[PDB]
């Protein structure tokens, strides 16, 4: 649901670069371009940001159970 | 609900040995050093430095099962050498070759960082 | 004993009494939820 | 959390049970310190004839290298598997998705080069 | 009959990685250098979480195991802890655990990013990486006005062999003879495949010319750090701790020798 913290293959920090990623990509970066910028070049990190789906976003759609 | 703890690989049980020597019968000046607690990371280097001693007919190893935690090096000396005498040369070559490896590194890295 | 729940439609902290009805006071919605307990529950971070 | 047991499936029928979990440093790695988060047997390819896992392997190896989604829709003449070694090779690979792969174990070169690269796996 | 005399040559060492090679050195001790990278270099990182309030969208175990894998800078510490099988005291102490506390609340209209910078510890040296003193802060969840999150975590000292979250690398790249002189691959069609970063060899030719005689010798390295240790941290800690686990056996050896 959220971008995870660690690449799953080498253990590479990726959990600081989903934010980075996605206003690079609004910058007009190629998706490419984008995750050579975050300094992901081993394509198990480009895996790891380049098929994450934002499902917390959708998550946060709904109130919480306390105000 | 069958998953061992992940310490179970790296610590001794209570009443473990962590090395146990036995004498191979099939043939003569053979051990069997079964080592708890220790994989391929220990097994692969002593054997491997068990093969450069001449006086070592025979350094082998295995894990038998990857899911127990154990490994057996089996050595076979000349007559005039000893398995045991085999193994911890080899262990003390090993220490020796990494204390060295481990100065010129810092050597290395106090070059690298200096100029 | 006071066993507080909150609301599913307002998110009303209100207090319910056994052998009551379940409707909450602010806006008698009919579905309620208990809160956290307050025992120490750990976590291994693995 | 999966354990030895749980079924795992690619989306070319290719079903199968964990059989065990090695840890990083016992498995197999290529040059750039990568490990494969599945293995699977090279016998389940033959008989079933699931050249669609080959494919999307190595589309998706290029995928992941070029920054892109890869188009697998069935009936596409403008992506066949020539297009998609070629592309591969531009990324400083076995044009054919294989790799040297090392021994976890002993570091050791394996002699048969692997066919390693990003497929999408479920949990069933 | 005796010791290897390796030679080593760092080619390149940032903050983020370190290129070395070891030359002169038996591949088993090249591959078990590699494995104690990954396997067997201690660092710091959660492995306890309380949950205090969490109304957030990842229920509880989801919160623990991302703190889990955060990193924390482990340089100087990790070597002062203890493990918490080894310290005298009861669950906790500060002499083989490092307290964390996290205390978010959204209250405001935009989602608020629970980030590692969020996580404060009782001990300035053990903090998240990223919080260290560019790149970003790790995200550990997105909270929605009225949710939060409040939770108190311990750190403790392991390694990778017992949980991947105390593994200190980003990758270890491990390789030898890029020329395939001593053909332990074989490749079918040798012009199919890329050259290494490593080779010497012109464009013409595909691999070195069989080497009867050969052994693996230079193993080239570029080991990664995830930020916990230095990556030199990792290698000579990796040195240490290998030297360590022979002493133990050595010492395990000689009471099992004369015992006999
Ligand atoms: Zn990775
Ligand atoms: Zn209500
Ligand atoms: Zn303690």
């Amino acid at each position: 649901m959220i971008i995870p913290v660690r690449c799953f293959t080498c253990g590479k920090i990726v959990g600081n670069k989903w934010e980075a990623y996605l206003g690079l990509l609004q910058a007009e970066y190629t998706e490419g371009d984008a995750l050579d910028a975050l300094g992901l070049k081993r394509y198990c990190c480009r895996r790891m940001l380049l098929a994450h789906v934002d499902l917390i976003e959708k998550l946060l759609n709904y109130a919480p159970l306390e105000k | 609900m069958n998953a061992p703890p992940a310490f179970e690989s790296f610590l001794l049980f209570e009443g473990e040995k962590k090395i146990t020597i036995n004498k191979d019968t099939k043939v003569p000046n053979a051990c069997l050093f079964t080592i708890n607690k220790e994989d391929h990371t220990l097994g692969n280097i002593i054997k491997s430095q068990l093969l450069k001693d001449p006086q070592v007919l025979f350094a082998g190893y295995k894990v038998p099962h990857p899911l127990e935690h154990k490994i057996i090096i089996r050595v076979q000396t000349t007559p005039d050498y000893s398995p045991q005498e085999a193994f911890t040369n080899a262990i003390t070559d090993l220490i020796s070759e990494l204390s060295l490896l481990e100065e010129r590194f810092r050597v290395a890295i106090k070059d690298k960082q200096e100029g | 004993q006071p066993m507080i729940y909150i609301c599913g439609e307002c998110h009303t902290e209100n207090e319910i009494k056994s052998r009551d009805p379940i409707r909450c006071r602010e806006c008698g919605y009919r579905i309620m939820y208990k809160k956290r307990t307050k025992r120490l529950v750990v976590f291994d971070a693995r | 959390i999966p354990q030895i047991g749980d079924k795992f499936a690619s989306r070319h029928g290719q079903k199968g049970t964990c059989g065990i979990q090695y840890r990083q440093e016992d498995m197999p790695f290529t040059c750039e310190g990568i490990t494969p988060d599945i293995i699977i047997n090279p016998h389940a390819i033959p008989s079933r004839m699931t050249i669609g896992h080959l494919i999307e392997c190595l589309q998706g190896k290029v995928s992941a290298n070029k920054g892109e989604i890869g188009d697998a829709t069935p009936f596409n003449d403008a992506v066949n598997v020539q297009k998609i070694s070629n592309l591969l090779s531009d990324y400083g690979y076995h044009l054919r998705g294989n790799e040297v792969l090392y021994n976890g174990f002993t570091g050791r070169k394996i002699t048969s080069q692997i066919f390693i690269g990003p497929t999408y796996y479920q949990r069933l | 009959p005796y010791a290897n005399q390796p030679t080593v040559r760092i080619t390149e060492l940032t903050d983020e990685n370190v290129k070395f090679i070891i030359e002169n050195t038996d591949l088993a001790v090249a591959n078990s250098i590699r494995r104690v990278f990954i396997a067997e270099v201690p660092i710091i990182a959660i492995d306890w979480v309380q949950i205090d309030a969490n109304s957030s969208v990842l229920h509880d175990e989801f919160i623990a195991h991302r703190l889990g894998l955060i990193p924390l800078t482990s340089d100087d510490i990790v070597d002062k802890l203890q493990y918490s099988r080894d310290c005298t005291c009861e669950e906790f102490c500060p002499e083989c655990s490092v307290e964390f506390t996290l205390d978010v609340r959204c209250n405001e209209d935009q989602t608020r990013h629970v980030t590692s910078r969020d996580l404060i510890s009782n001990s300035p040296r053990v903090i998240p990486v990223t919080s260290r003193n560019e790149q970003d802060d790790i995200l550990i969840v997105k909270l929605r006005k009225g949710q939060e999150l409040r939770l108190r975590a311990y750190a403790k000292k392991g390694f990778g062999k017992e949980h991947a979250k105390w593994n200190p690398t980003a990758g270890v790249a491990f390789e030898y003879d890029p020329d395939n002189a001593l053909r332990h691959t074989v490749y079918p069609k040798p012009e199919e495949w890329p050259k290494s970063e490593y080779s010497e060899l012109d464009e013409d030719e595909s691999q070195a010319p069989y080497d009867p005689n050969g052994k693996p010798e230079r193993f080239y390295y570029n080991v990664e750090s995830c930020g916990s240790l230095r990556p030199e941290t990792i290698v000579l800690s990796a040195l240490s701790g290998l030297k360590k686990k022979l002493s133990d056996l050595q010492t395990q050896l000689s009471h099992e020798i004369q015992s006999d």
